[PDB]
């Protein structure tokens, strides 16, 4: 299992399992969410300047890698290294978190990064439609709070960030009190512990970010429609459940009930999902996905989907919305079952997957939260636990009768007003 | 069954309209929305001037009629009473 964490005068946290190769990384409990409308995509632009060809040239001479992860309640910036040079590593990040925190920002440099990140981003929603719904989900489910800003921030606010942005930033959030320095792969606890405490000095300690105000849920919807794409993709989801919740799994259960499917891969289609039998008579769409979005402050339970039928939209959502009245009155037995069987497994690779720099981001973001790692078998044991009694208690809270986000672009003229699919959220009873 | 002749309006999915681009709609939920106020404060000096536009079309005509009316009637009770006796006998035959 594994999973240790110590402080020091910064907090410090590893998981070293005899593998491959070995990274290291600072991991910031700050992210899009506590960015601001017009400074938006700030984050996503320290992100691409610490992977700068400038930057990456000096860390690939040394054999290190790069990795930079921007999310809504974190930030992370990782080092990937052979398990011996565990040592090269700390002297990059420290080198560029440090000592060029004067460098790097220097022109030619940022004006050649953000030309590269206002196209990468123009690139994003002109063509990622599946993953820029989903982005305008948050944007509207959350809309006018902390978790309604995009991570890769605005195509405007992006244009208007000078370096100046960057370092205030920087100097406001990258901090001692709101950081977490990570170590996986195969490097050991205490060889981490002390190569950090082998170098003293602090560099802004005792010192506090800017806090805001806590996210909330909004009934309500965003179309983007257009009629000269070929397909009608959607996302439509309720307030879910923030991650450190008593229902945090009883959530992720109920969505792997649902699950996933690919209308033409042949084993996706023989899944036992009641669900799969309506969809398939007239093949309502190509494929979809349930979720369970979890934050720090809120979180998503819905699901996403493409189609192609654009004149029967109506009942894609109309069948995927009858189902999920079925977790509050009549979710078999079997079905709690499948999906712990299939949480589990899922869970499992997510955690026990053969690249270290996932672990990180896994390891770090919990930590930065509750403060410490649950243990893969620890889950599994809350998993089993889970009742159909929990799940319909959850589904009454959470799903029956409540409030939705929905978000669409494509031809969606097919899918009908917010009042039509809120409606379906419940069943006419005696 | 059999088709049909083309019409100006389909339905769900191909209404038969000019292809849509560009265009983003916001909405909330009723439930998220302060309990039915807007009338009074908001939408009370709003109405009302949607009917000072209109008023002087349907005035007018109403006006023109309604004098026209109330004029020749008072000539009828003129002509059948003593005074215009013989008006009457005048313009009747």
């Amino acid at each position: 299992a594994e999973v240790t964490q110590l402080s020091n005068g910064i907090v410090v946290a590893t998981e070293h399992n005899p593998a491959h190769t070995a990274s290291v990384g600072v991991v910031f409990g700050s992210g899009a969410a506590n960015e601001n409308p017009y400074n938006n995509g700030v984050s996503n632009l320290w992100k691409n300047i610490f992977l700068s060809k400038e930057n990456s040239a000096v860390a690939a001479k040394e054999g290190l890698a790069l990795s930079s992860n921007i999310s809504r309640d974190f930030q992370s910036y990782i080092v990937s290294s052979l398990p011996g040079s565990t040592d090269k590593s700390l002297d990059f990040l420290n080198q560029s978190f440090i000592q060029q925190k004067a460098n790097l920002l220097s022109s030619s440099n940022f004006e050649a990064t953000k030309k590269s990140v206002l196209k990468q981003v123009q690139d994003f929603e002109d063509n990622d439609h599946p993953n820029r719904v989903l982005e305008h989900l948050h944007s509207t489910a959350f809309q006018n709070t902390p978790l309604s800003l995009p991570t890769r921030g605005t195509l405007e606010s992006l244009e208007n960030l000078v370096v100046a942005d960057l370092e205030s930033f920087a100097n406001n959030h990258f901090l001692n009190s709101n950081a977490v320095v990570v170590g996986t792969g195969n490097i050991k606890h205490e060889d981490l512990v002390n190569s950090i405490e082998s170098k003293n000095l602090s560099l802004q300690t005792g010192t506090k970010p800017v806090l805001k105000k806590k996210a909330a849920f909004l009934g309500s919807e965003v179309r983007l429609r257009d009629d000269t794409l070929p397909k009608a993709w959607i996302s439509l989801a309720v307030e879910g459940e923030p991650v450190n919740s008593p229902n945090y799994f009883v959530a992720k259960l109920a969505a792997q009930i649902f699950g996933s499917y690919n209308a033409f891969e042949p084993a996706s289609r023989l899944q036992g999902i009641k669900l799969l039998d309506n969809i398939q008579e007239y093949q309502l769409c190509d494929n979809f996905n349930h979720f369970s979005l979890s934050y720090k402050d809120s979180g998503l339970w819905g699901f996403s989907t493409a189609t192609r039928n654009v004149t029967m939209i109506d009942d894609l959502i109309h069948f995927t919305l009858k189902q999920w009245n079925r977790l509050t009155i009549s979710v078999t037995d079997t079905e709690v079952e499948r999906a712990k069987s299939l949480l589990k497994l899922q869970l499992g690779q997510l955690y026990e997957s053969g690249n270290p720099v996932n672990d990180a981001n896994l390891l770090g973001a919990e930590v930065l939260i509750k403060g410490s790692k649950l243990s893969l078998g620890e889950a599994f044991k809350k998993i089993d636990a889970i009742t159909v009694k929990d799940v319909k208690a959850w589904a009454g809270k959470r799903l029956w009768d409540q409030d939705i986000a929905i978000a669409g672009t494509g031809q969606i003229e097919g899918l009908l007003d917010y009042m039509r699919i809120r409606s379906d959220m419940s069943m006419m009873r005696w | 069954g059999p088709p049909s002749g083309k019409t100006y309006m389909g339905w769900w999915g191909h209404m038969g309209g000019p292809k849509q681009k560009g265009i983003t709609s916001y909405a909330v939920s009723p439930y998220a929305q302060k309990p039915l106020q807007g009338i009074f404060h908001n939408a009370v000096f709003n109405s009302f001037r949607r009917f000072k536009s209109q008023f002087l079309y349907v005035l007018i005509p109403a006006g023109i009629y309604w004098y026209w009316w109330k004029n020749g009637n008072e000539y009828n009770e003129f002509l059948y009473s003593k005074a215009g006796r013989e008006e009457l006998e005048r313009v009747n035959v």
